[PDB]
DNA sequence: ACTTTCAGGGTGGTATGGCCGTAGGCGAGCACAAGGCTGACTTTTCCTCCCCTTGTGCTGCCTTCTGGGGGGGGCCCAGCTCCTCCCCATGCCAGGGTCTT
DNA sequence: AAGACCCTGGCATGGGGAGGAGCTGGGCCCCCCCCAGAAGGCAGCACAAGGGGAGGAAAAGTCAGCCTTGTGCTCGCCTACGGCCATACCACCCTGAAAGT
């Protein structure tokens, strides 16, 4: 669900 | 709605503000300072937890242990620089052997 | 005669085994006795939490493992595989522990 | 004896966001708590010095943002600043 | 606990520490060098931990006294509070 | 032919001369140009106090002198007198700069 | 244009820095290595010094910004203000 | 009208105490200023942390004494502690 | 008299008190805290100045320059340990050459 | 008039 | 050398810290076992240390041209200071939701 | 699951910082000239590096012994908590002098 890089 | 809900965070915006005021870092603490700090702390924690969870899945495990946290930190050069002088208790070392020592 | 491994293969096996693990590599009772023997020179009749001795042991072991990695680098530098006391001394000198 | 409070509840919430089916042990959770405390003291301590350099009696989000830039290396600072700026914008709105 | 407790850091114990560090061959004079290096490190941390404890008018060296002594040494340790 | 000094004694002469003195060993204008060029990559149209560039030069030269001392130690370890890039790399790696 | 000024750290200048460090014999590949080391060190301090400067909304890098950037880097410089 | 803070007068007095016939340069004197400002910040920062750990709201000569013990090595701390207690005893008496 | 002279020092006890109060170290500062700190700061200064002044006399000089401070600091093992990560501008280095150096 | 330890 | 901004003193108040008393909980100490880890002995083999030889790379001396460094002058953009006042952070009372046992 | 208490809301308030105007200071830019030093080159030689070989000191295996560690119990000293109360520190008014330009 959560990821940035 | 709690202050964390307004900022969209899952971290204690209110408690961080109490920590900032209690720590006498300055005579006064702005309104947006706890929101900025809580967002940074949550982002950093989520960054490690995603990396540590990936290590556990690589080690075909369904639970995070301090060894998994150590693998995530040392593998990522950005977190490795941030935590260069940090010791993780029961974390072990990165498995690495020098090539010249191998047969 | 029984089968005997050539030297070095068992060393590599031990390297892999102890780099795959996270256990404490020093016996807890002798280390605790050493910690209490050192501390008694500062204040007599001290008491130690269990977590205090455990933190001391973890810190000491991490420090020693890092120092041994630096010593291994110094040994490889001099075209060697055997680590010698001078390698430890050089690693400590560059690290600043002896400047 | 008094009760002790830490970030255990919030770390569980963040972990559930990234990995729904992964738990965290007791010893790992203690390390995560020590990590949050360490970074908080680093950022606040740098923002305290940063505000005192400018003869400022207030710590604002500008002080935190610059403290983040000074401490976080590389792309860690870039993404943290955007997350921090986005959160403050949503908070005021 | 009176004397000669440094020998409790036995030769096999030091060898296990070196193996974790990737060392293949270990000289016979290393073990005495490793014991002295460990003792110096322990003395530095314990002197700071006991100093913290004496300030708080206590007799029990808490785990936080060790954590604070290490942070002073520049050797931050996670997992024992903070 | 005129007298020619044996290779090496001029090195000790220069070592003594440059360890007795405390002057900056890098020309000021090239270093100032270098500092202005590096800082251009961060923010454009910057300005530098004279003491700012002086402080940068003092810090850089002290750092380089210390690094060369460590490199010389690494060279002596490997049974050599000529310092090589691998010596610099080992000194930096033990110092923790390479990470 | 303001490019390739790192060659202004000439071979004789690096030899002077090496001579103050006790070096006698210097390999020919050292000069490229020393220039790469210096650029990394300068990039680190200048990045933090400018960060202090833009925080105060200033345009001139003061001597005290450099001191602050160095001190936070780990190296403390005496003689330019405190 | 902004003031300039320095210990130049007091370093001069101390220098005349130890070395009656020796002066100090302008650059060397600015080094002594940074040294006093540096050590003041170290002891004050250490005393601040000691008071924070024991949940104390005040900084006392006992916090300063322990900070001196933690920072100054060897015989430096023994003589610094002795000098400080001698001054405090004289100050109260 | 003055607070400095009552304690018998030369450093400003009054000036130190303001810096401790203004610097945001604690909510309160004791009566003896500035007096103790001033005594320590004066002692550390006198130790360096005595050692640096001796360096000038041995170097047949009469005025202390930054080089003399560096020679005194690095020659004393206690002062060197205290100021290990400190750079003295225009201080040079200690003249020392290895044993394998000399033919 | 102010000497210290040796 | 003058001053004016900071050093020093006295008083009210009160919030912080010391002293006594208490209860429990953790730290030190003592049995017991059993066995997993340590210490010593032998063999050997493989790494280290020494010697030699050489070719390449470094040093040292010379020559010459370039550019760092010093003087002298001019601009102007940027940095410091004062007035104002408007808006944000703090403190206190009241309520109610949360997160720790 | 319960509830202790800390976070949020609302309002009154003193003060901090942000805009505006103004002054000026040194950072930058230019120009000229000199001579100290860097760059290129050539001769010489000394040092890094490869190859070879002896020996001795680590490693690996075997086996006997011991002291670590897990379990269980006792004692009692220390530490966090709570209440009472001294008292030392902060703020304000007032007066007076000291070192920095």
């Amino acid at each position: 669900r959560r990821s940035a890089r | 709605k709690s202050r964390s809900s307004r900022a969209g965070l899952q971290f204690p915006v209110g408690r961080v503000h109490r920590l900032l005021r209690k720590g006498n870092y300055a005579e006064r603490v702005g309104a947006g300072a706890p929101v900025y700090m809580a967002a940074v702390l949550e982002y950093l924690t989520a960054e490690i937890l995603e990396l540590a969870g990936n290590a556990a899945r690589d080690n075909k495990k369904t639970r995070i242990i301090p060894r998994h946290l150590q693998l995530a930190i040392r593998n990522d050069e950005e977190l490795n620089k941030l935590l260069g002088k940090v010791t993780i208790a029961q974390g072990g070392v990165l498995p690495n052997i020098q090539a010249v020592l191998l047969p | 005669k029984p089968h005997r491994y050539r030297p070095g293969t068992v060393a590599l096996r031990e390297i892999r085994r102890y780099q795959k693990s996270t256990e404490l590599l020093i016996r807890k009772l002798p280390f605790q006795r050493l910690v209490r023997e050192i501390a008694q020179d500062f204040k007599t009749d001290l008491r130690f939490q269990s977590s205090a001795v455990m933190a001391l042991q973890e810190a000491s072991e991490a420090y020693l493992v890092g120092l041994f990695e630096d010593t291994n680098l110094c040994a490889i530098h001099a075209k060697r595989v055997t680590i010698m006391p001078k390698d430890i001394q050089l690693a400590r000198r560059i690290r600043g522990e002896r400047a | 004896r008094s009760r002790k409070e830490s970030y255990s509840v919030y770390v569980y919430k963040v972990l559930k966001q990234v990995h729904p089916d992964t738990g965290i042990s007791s010893k790992a959770m203690g390390i995560m708590n020590s990590f949050v405390n360490d970074i908080f003291e680093r950022i606040a301590g740098e923002a305290s010095r940063l505000a005192h350099y400018n003869k400022r009696s207030t710590i604002t989000s500008r002080e935190i943002q610059t403290a983040v830039r000074l401490l976080l290396p590389g792309e860690l600072a870039k993404h943290a600043v955007s997350e921090g700026t986005k959160a403050v914008t949503k908070y005021t709105s | 606990v009176l004397r000669d407790n440094i020998q409790g850091i036995t030769k096999p114990a030091i060898r296990r520490l070196a193996r974790r560090g990737g060392v293949k061959r270990i000289s016979g004079l290393i073990y005495e060098e490793t014991r002295g290096v460990l003792k110096v490190f322990l003395e530095n941390v314990i002197r700071d931990a006991v100093t913290y404890t004496e300030h708080a008018k206590r007799k029990t060296v808490t785990a936080m006294d060790v954590v604070y002594a290490l942070k002073r040494q520049g050797r931050t340790l996670y997992g024992f509070g903070g």
